[PDB]
């Protein structure tokens, strides 16, 4: 029971985690690189600064990670394998950490209501802003998911243990790497 | 119409996704509680002011100290959570969440917020407690907490009971307006 509540939450957390990278890409991003609409000056063509590496993050996860998470929907106990498959992949988690604070200060001095405008154009609830905490969030949460999964599989545990070690690496490494 | 960024800071122990999760739905999730609450807006009402509330979870960024920051700035109030029943998260208040809350956001108003009130009054709560040579945080010691960091309301409250839960945003949007 427990076991499939934690891995049912870790999938429908992963779609909807793709959804929001794909609405920020098809919303915010597009706008900007689209040439539909007034680009304030201080932003023009730091679309990579704002938006990091979002892109080849949203591409692992919507190309090849949700994929592979899917098919181990019956095989909990052994999801942490998909971590330790995918370790190098996430990496990219800590070059888009390093970036944030450069993304979120051009944001301010720079965009005015560029993006507020964009926003409430298409009906969105979330800020630009809560779109880009979301990578963030997400690798500090797979570390959680892992440790719930621990607490309820047996001596059949180092295929979580393992997967773990990734997840814990992935973010102290992100966090040691800011200025 | 107003929009209110709300961030939630504290231990892991103080059930920061179930006190999320138990305000947006208005109901303990029970029998599973998810780890994940994805950050969340909903329209209220407050003192017949509508308000675009926003509420953001930092649940699994608690070991990440340059991490956490990144959620920090344009907040307009933060809850810095302790849990009741445990005296580390309520000394971690002074320790680590005031600390950079302040350094980050000098001028945003803080909720301090004792989550678990639930299990204050628990005998295997208190007991496992009274082994550690401990005891439940009280009233006046949270009253004298909030002071100590300029929080403009000390709450208490249980996401399993939902006792305080409701008043506990309501004051949060009050300190911005
Ligand atoms: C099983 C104990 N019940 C709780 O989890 N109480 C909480 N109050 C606020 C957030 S979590």
């Amino acid at each position: 029971r427990k076991k499939e509540f934690i891995m049912a939450e870790l999938l429908q957390t992963e779609k909807a985690y793709v959804r929001d990278l794909h609405e920020c890409l098809e919303t915010y991003l597009w706008e900007m690189t689209s040439g539909v609409e007034e680009i304030p000056p201080g932003i023009l063509n730091k679309e990579h600064i704002i938006f990091g590496n979002i892109q080849e993050i949203y591409d692992f996860h919507n190309n090849i990670f949700l994929k592979e998470l899917e098919k181990y929907e019956q095989l909990p106990e052994d999801v942490g394998h998909c971590f330790v498959t995918w370790a190098d992949k996430f990496q990219m988690y800590v070059t888009y950490c390093k970036n944030k604070p450069d993304s979120n200060q051009l944001i301010l001095e720079h965009a005015g209501t560029f993006f507020d405008e964009i926003q409430q154009r298409h009906g969105l609830a979330n800020s630009i802003s809560s779109y880009l905490i979301k990578p963030v969030q997400r690798v500090t949460k797979y570390q959680l998911l892992l440790k719930e999964l621990l607490t309820c599989c047996e001596e059949g545990k180092g295929e979580l243990k393992d997967g773990l070690e990734v997840m814990l690496s992935v973010p102290k490494k992100a966090n040691d790497a800011m200025h | 119409m107003q929009a209110i960024k709300c961030v939630v800071v504290g231990d892991g122990a103080v059930g920061k996704t179930c006190l999320l999760i138990s305000y947006t739905t208005n109901a303990f999730p029970g029998e599973y509680i998810p780890t994940v609450f994805d950050n969340y807006s909903a329209n209220v009402m407050v003192d017949g002011k509508p308000v675009n509330l926003g509420l953001w979870d930092t649940a699994g960024q608690e070991d990440y100290d340059r991490l956490r920051p990144l959620s920090y700035p344009q907040t307009d109030v933060f809850l810095i959570c302790f849990s009741l029943v445990s005296p580390a998260s309520f000394e971690n208040v002074r320790a680590k969440w005031y600390p950079e809350v302040r350094h980050h956001c000098p001028n945003t108003p803080i909720i301090l917020v004792g989550t678990k009130l639930d299990l204050r009054d628990d005998k295997d709560t208190i007991e496992k407690l009274k082994e550690k040579k401990l005891t439940p945080i009280t009233y006046p010691q949270g009253l004298a907490m909030a002071k100590e960091i300029g929080a403009v309301k000390y709450l208490e409250c249980s996401a399993l009971t939902q006792r305080g839960l409701k008043t506990v945003f309501d004051e949060a949007i009050r300190a911005v307006l």
